[PDB]
């Protein structure tokens, strides 16, 4: 279990097979038009065909922009990357604004890579070479194979390797009675330690007296690892390793870290294309969600032209809040949603509506249901009535403190008295604004 | 393999003839004849390459194919000539100055190519033998025409052992450096397969002479030489743009060395293109730098694009056309793109839905052209795919008028959005 | 095929390094002579194994 | 090592010398026709750098000096006058000409 | 070429010389005109 | 717990401790 | 490849008077002979911190003249081109960029002798001793003219090991630097194996141990940097040139102090010659008021170079002040410290012959009717634009199968492309469509 947050109740866009909404499917109520619209863009994501497509969720605050923006994330499931960022995260000390944008852009493109690996392990009981006829003149002792016997908790089996493994085995310095690891395709021998059946009884040694392996001597499995392109980029930019004194940039943390196209494109898109066209990996192009996009700079908005016009881009959901508003970083240029007209020409706009009282009663009920509150129909109606006067979010937020008053007062559910009490302990924005307007 | 269709995937280059005559809708580009012909002229001068630092500004309305023309030039120019595309706002770094960023953008679009003949041994390993002692051994190699045998020195034995190569591998030896590179398994490289091992990675073995002489080209951008000479770390060239290159005896020193290589013929200089999109984002300091960066003999041609006309320049309160000072504007040839005719709009939509692999009815084309002529072309391009998804959700075969009308109702176009913004949200 | 041999054409002693032997660690859980628990310690002065 | 001391290349011996540059061009153009060439130069130790220059281009050649003993002179002339697959004959203008 | 041909000693030798010295001038010019490691090998260049 | 008071160190400053006898083995 | 190539001198007579058309410059007589005085001021090496301002409208040759000064001076003196915009660094103080650019405009031509050991190393032995590190390494070397033996430092042994040398292979050592190179195996050994990773080279020639005199040239800035962030060679302070290595505000204590002292010490013991050069701050009009006010102290210094400024503005606001405005965009305080050279705006005939010189610089044949038409375009729009039409028109000429530009060629090209003046009316008519 985990703590309840603002959007813990939304579990999907709530769409039936024709792509409509009944009235309140999967934790969202109302907004049928907007939920249908981003129902289309969910399938735009699932088809994996388009790049850099962008949609702007535009409406008043509290009209579910964030809610259905991440209901999209619920519809897509955890398989595809859904990368959230707020419009204020772009301003950074270490790295240029547009570089944050590029990092987030290909942080939203996933790559899930499937690879079987197959392994042999066990306590090694036999280690005998196999002599053969002299390949050339009479030196004797021509080793053609080497027999190695491995024991696990399942059974004991003997195995023939070619002599190169005899050399590697000796160079790994394994002994009879310890536990090894052999990787069939690659050919490695790794000593994972003397077998615990030869127990540490008075040995204090730190080298692992490793328990006898469970399961078969031979075991294979398809490892399935999903990485974002940004993970590959970062791992190539500042790599690990105990050598190459540059790798001892280890006291230092990592400023200056704007990644380079030569690497980004020239060295890292080729390997992804290779793995994809080889049958090793699948691209999972995801979503980049930018809420409060109005906080971006004019330089950022203009960079998004180029970024959204790329073939190697996710689809981008923007959410905005402001009216016709001054673009940040400009000298008094006013434009809709605080976003330059130039970028608005590039986004399909989804309009979110302001709720009716009925819809607000439904949302209040769902939020009470989610936070674990029991609420009487009278208290629910009163929350609805005081929530028609002020914002939905305040109406919803009164639930938990009112429930605490109920619990203190010994009640099992919110009686109307408690919502009345809380609505006088705490104010909303509008009431407080009136107080401030009265007193100086 | 997976580089999804973006906004510009459909244009495979400028649809020009052998006489720089633009076709109406050939090679993915539609209409826009005059500006496309101008782009062809400057593309041919890019290819000829004998003039440095010439500058072109593609001006025009928002949406009238400026970026389409630029990427058409990029696609028609092809690889092996540097085309560096940059947004004007990319040069505002925290790690380096505006002018270092612009120098690096310029230099990243000049290539230096060193072309060298070298002799290799290419063959299928028939045997390798090697003794511990000053270890010593022999190697026998085959090509479809012949075989031969080599005695191996200690360093060669070491490098062969470092790759674990064996019979049946098909390999190259660079006679000058001795690095082995197994291209794969010859059909005689099959293991005994009495137990598990390496997979069946088979490939054909080589033909002709066992030892042969062939050409290798080492191409690096001027920024790339510059970076890797800057300081001994140098993997900077991949790490990040962490720079601030010292002008002192790196610009002049690289220029003199590359000019000497050009003159004595060791290297060929391949000047490319720097495309600055949304160049109006540059600072008056940036334009001031461009003035004299253009006036150089290691300067590529740079192309620029801008949507805006009479408006103040960034970093000051000076009005000017295109938002560029008439100082830099005097170094340029200006190519202005025109708005689209109804038939050009219809034909762009036709090509664009062909790229997106969606069928539409002619009435759907009619209404969508009407939409993209009343509102804006980009919106009509965005309705293609949305209507396609609406269509496929009803299991339709092709996009019909009702699909486009529905999805038009479903998404807004910044005109209807501003009209609906009559609610005073957070002004 | 492309099979591999390693021949110890030298003194066979150089092959004799590897084979034969392969013994276990003979000891097993020792029981203390007082509480007859399995031992955890061995006294340095007697070498007797013990638990408590 | 490279960033602290610069040594002369020594590999492409046509570097400083425009004579060898135009000669490389000329021989490359003649190679398509394959009709073989005599390269006369005095300065016995200049034949040395021609001998190096032709290996850089992979041309099969042989060369004739005041130092080549008599029987070898006849053998070289026979293995070029009556043998193809040799492209080039480097020779001294006096002893060979 | 232009360095050697302009040096004080070469100017003097071309002004007066007992034949063989001026023939040595133009034969040093054989050297520098044919290829320069006849005349002088290109130096290793190194920071001051 | 094992804080070494002034007392215990003044105590170990008394007559010396005797030597060990580890040689024997009987198991 | 060309750009400002046409100009290759000031085009002056033996009297220092402008020849009206010579050496690539075809106007600007007063300005060019004033630049003659300036080049004589530079070549006398007598003055420090004198400053020139080339002032006039855009395209009036004030950069052509400034670069022609660089050609008139030759490649022997330093000429440092700089754009004003270059002072706005992230890694170093704004005024520091400027004061280091002054330092690399002053050159220093200095002669060095460095000792070389080279050849096939025939034998090696490290001198072992108790400390218990190595004391030295003894070596023996062979060349086509002789043989010798020597003792070498442990650092040189360390670098020989970095190189992985072997007995019987060719090496080079520059003992002042301490640097080493393994140049390969000797050609004689090429028969030893049928395949090897080695490169085989003929034996070195001349003496096994040799010396020669090399006339380097550096700048005062190079000495400054060399002491601020040393390569050093023989130390592990590569650790300072690493995990750090940025630009630093290196300071008077050495820049005006130690470096000046050692350079004078070289000069007046005959080892070096000072070569004052030029710092050409182009686009000076957009330095900061801080930079302009620092140039006061820079032009008044007794060691400074000659500084050429180029400016292009009317009277406008100085950058960094936001209130005060001044001519050329330069504060009157600095404008009092410079000699101002006017550059004139070209008449149609001067402009026409610039077109011709430009055309013949990049191998363009142009008929005189088309040349006259480009002159008309130039006076209608601007010099630089009609000059720029040349190459596109030649491309259309090639495509039409012609070998020279003709009238309809420049008409077509002048129709495809617009100038700044002719694009402004397009942007003004349909004002609310471009944004
Ligand atoms: N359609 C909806 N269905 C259910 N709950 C909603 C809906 N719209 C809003 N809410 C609730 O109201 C809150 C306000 O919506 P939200 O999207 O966060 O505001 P904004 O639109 O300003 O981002 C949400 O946190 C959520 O709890
Ligand atoms: N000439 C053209 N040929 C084909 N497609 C075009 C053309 N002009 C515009 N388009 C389409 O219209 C859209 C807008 O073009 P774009 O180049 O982005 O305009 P601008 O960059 O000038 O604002 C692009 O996504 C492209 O698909
Ligand atoms: N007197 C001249 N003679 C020949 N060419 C000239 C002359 N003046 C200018 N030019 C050419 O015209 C261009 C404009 O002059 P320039 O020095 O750039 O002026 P500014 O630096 O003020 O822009 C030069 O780049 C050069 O090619």
């Amino acid at each position: 279990t985990q703590r309840i947050a603002s959007h813990s109740h939304v579990k999907g866009l709530g769409l039936d097979e024709s792509g409509l909404a009944k009235q309140a499917a999967s934790g969202l109520v109302g907004q049928e038009n907007a939920r249908e619209a981003c129902g289309v863009i969910v399938e735009l994501i699932k088809s994996k065909k388009m790049a850099g497509r962008a949609v702007l969720l535009a409406g008043p605050p509290g009209t579910g922009k964030t809610a259905l923006a991440l209901a999209i994330a619920q519809e897509l499931g955890s398989k595809v990357p859904f990368c959230p960022m707020v419009g204020s995260e772009v301003y950074s000390t270490e790295i240029k604004k547009t570089e944050v944008l590029m990092e987030n852009f290909r942080r939203a493109i996933g790559l899930r890579i499937k690879e079987t690996k197959e392994v042999y392990e066990g306590e090694v009981t036999e280690l005998t070479p196999c002599e053969t006829e002299n390949p050339m003149g009479g030196y004797g002792k021509t080793i053609s194979h080497v027999i190695i016997g491995l024991k696990t908790a399942k059974g004991t089996k003997q195995l023939k390797l070619d002599p190169s493994i005899f050399e590697s085995l000796q160079k790994e310095r394994v002994e009879a009675g310890d536990v090894i690891y052999i990787e069939a395709n690659s050919g490695a021998v790794k000593r994972q330690g003397r077998c615990d059946t030869y127990a540490t009884e008075f040995d204090l040694e730190a080298e692992e007296y490793v328990p006898l392996p469970k399961g078969d001597v031979h075991k294979k499995k398809e490892i399935i690892q999903d990485v974002t392109l940004h993970d590959l980029d970062v791992a190539n930019a500042r790599p690990q390793g105990g050598q190459d004194i540059l790798s001892m940039m280890g006291q230092l943390m990592k400023p200056k870290k704007t990644e380079i196209t030569d690497k980004l494109r020239g060295e890292i898109n080729k390997v992804v294309n290779k793995y994809i066209d080889q049958g090793i990996a699948e691209l999972v192009p995801g979503v980049l969600f930018v809420d409060e996009v109005h906080m971006l700079d004019i330089e950022c908005f203009t960079y998004l032209h180029r970024a959204l016009e790329s073939s190697i881009a996710p689809i981008v959901i923007f959410a905005s809040n402001r009216g016709n508003c001054v673009i940040r970083g400009t000298e008094d240029i006013t434009s809709p949603h605080g976003i330059p007209l130039d970028l608005l020409d590039r986004v399909m706009i989804i309009r979110t509506m302001l709720y009716t009282p009925q819809e607000m009663k439904q949302i209040i009920k769902i939020r009470a249901q989610t936070e674990g509150i029991n609420i009487s129909e009278e208290a629910l109606n009163h929350l609805g009535e005081i929530g028609t006067k002020t914002t939905l979010r305040y109406s919803v937020q009164l639930l938990t403190p009112a429930n605490l008053l109920a619990k203190i007062n010994g009640k099992d559910s919110i009686e109307k008295e408690h919502v009345e009490e809380i609505s006088e302990l705490f104010y909303d924005a509008k009431s407080s604004a009136k107080i401030l307007a009265d007193q100086q | 393999r997976i580089e999804r269709i973006g906004a510009h995937s459909h244009i495979r280059g400028l649809g020009l003839d052998d006489a720089l005559e633009p076709r109406q809708a050939s090679q993915g580009m539609v209409g826009q004849l005059a500006a496309r012909r101008a782009a062809g002229v400057v593309l041919e001068m890019i290819r000829e390459g004998k003039i440095a630092g010439r500058a072109v500004l593609i001006a025009g309305q928002p949406g009238t194919g400026k970026t389409a023309i630029a990427m058409g030039m990029a696609q028609a120019l092809g690889p092996d000539t540097p085309f560096t595309a940059i947004a004007g706002s990319e040069i505002f770094s925290l790690e380096m100055s505006k002018t270092e960023a612009l120098t690096q953008a310029f230099r990243r679009s000049i290539g230096v190519r060193i072309k060298e003949e070298t002799e290799i041994i290419e063959g299928e390993v028939v045997e390798i033998q090697i003794d511990r002692p000053s270890k010593v051994g022999k190697l026998t190699l085959k090509t479809t025409e012949m075989e031969t045998i080599y005695d191996l020195g200690t360093k060669m034995i070491e490098s062969l052992t470092k790759d674990k190569v064996q019979a049946g591998d098909v390999i190259t030896i660079d006679k000058a450096t001795g690095k082995i590179s197994k291209l794969g398994r010859s059909f005689t490289r099959a293991r005994d397969y009495d137990a598990m091992g390496s997979q069946t990675k088979f490939v054909q073995c080589p033909d002709g002479e066992l030892q042969k002489r062939k050409e290798v080209v080492h191409t690096v951008s001027l920024h790339e030489i510059d970076v890797i000479n800057s300081r001994t770390q140098g993997f900077l060239a991949l790490f990040s743009g962490d720079t601030g290159e010292i002008k002192s005896e790196v610009r002049e020193q690289i220029n003199a060395k590359v000019a000497e290589w050009r003159e004595e013929g060791k290297a060929e200089i391949i000047p490319g293109v720097l495309f600055i999109d949304e160049v109006h984002m540059l600072d008056i300091e940036s334009f001031s730098f461009l003035n004299r960066a253009l006036e150089s003999d290691m300067a590529p041609v740079l192309i620029m694009a801008t949507n805006r006309g009479i408006t103040r320049i960034r970093g000051t309160s000076y009005q000017s056309p295109h938002g560029i000072p008439i100082d830099l504007l005097d170094r340029l040839l200006i190519v202005s793109t025109t708005p689209y005719s109804e038939k050009d709009t219809k034909q762009i939509l036709r090509i664009r839905c062909e790229e997106e692999d969606v069928e539409m009815s002619e009435d759907a084309y009619t209404v969508l052209t009407r939409i993209g002529l009343e509102t804006s072309l980009r919106y009509a391009i965005q309705l293609i795919t949305a209507a396609s998804l609406v269509c496929r959700k009803r299991k339709g075969t092709e996009v019909q008028v009702d699909d486009i009308k529905r999805v038009y109702s479903l998404f807004l176009d910044e005109s209807r959005s501003t009209q609906y913004m009559k609610e005073y949200q957070d002004a | 095929c492309s099979r591999t041999f390693i021949t110890f054409s030298d003194d066979a002693t150089f092959e004799e390094w590897f084979p034969q032997g392969r013994p276990p660690k003979v000891p097993v859980r020792e029981v203390c002579p007082v509480t007859h628990r399995p031992a955890l310690y061995r006294d340095p002065v007697t070498d007797i194994p013990y638990a408590t | 090592c490279n960033m602290r001391t610069q040594f002369p290349d020594l590999r492409l011996i046509q570097y400083d010398c425009g004579k060898l540059q135009t000669l490389a061009v000329l021989l490359r153009q003649l190679k398509a026709e394959g009709h073989r060439v005599l390269i006369f130069t005095q300065m016995t130790r200049m034949l040395d750098v021609l001998e190096q220059f032709l290996t850089y281009h992979g041309h099969l050649y042989l060369r004739l000096d005041g130092s080549t003993r008599v029987e070898q002179r006849q053998a070289l002339m026979e293995r070029f006058n009556a043998d193809k697959r040799i492209f080039c004959f480097i020779l001294s203008t006096r002893s060979g000409g | 070429y232009d360095d050697f041909m302009a040096q004080t000693t070469t100017k003097e030798t071309l002004a007066t010389g007992h034949f063989m010295s001026v023939i040595n001038i133009l034969m040093q010019l054989r050297k520098v005109c044919n290829h320069p490691n006849l005349f002088d090998p290109r130096p290793v260049t190194s920071p001051f | 717990r094992h804080r070494l008071s002034r007392r215990v160190l003044l105590e170990v400053a008394t007559a010396p401790d005797p030597p060990p006898r580890p040689k024997p083995v009987k198991m």
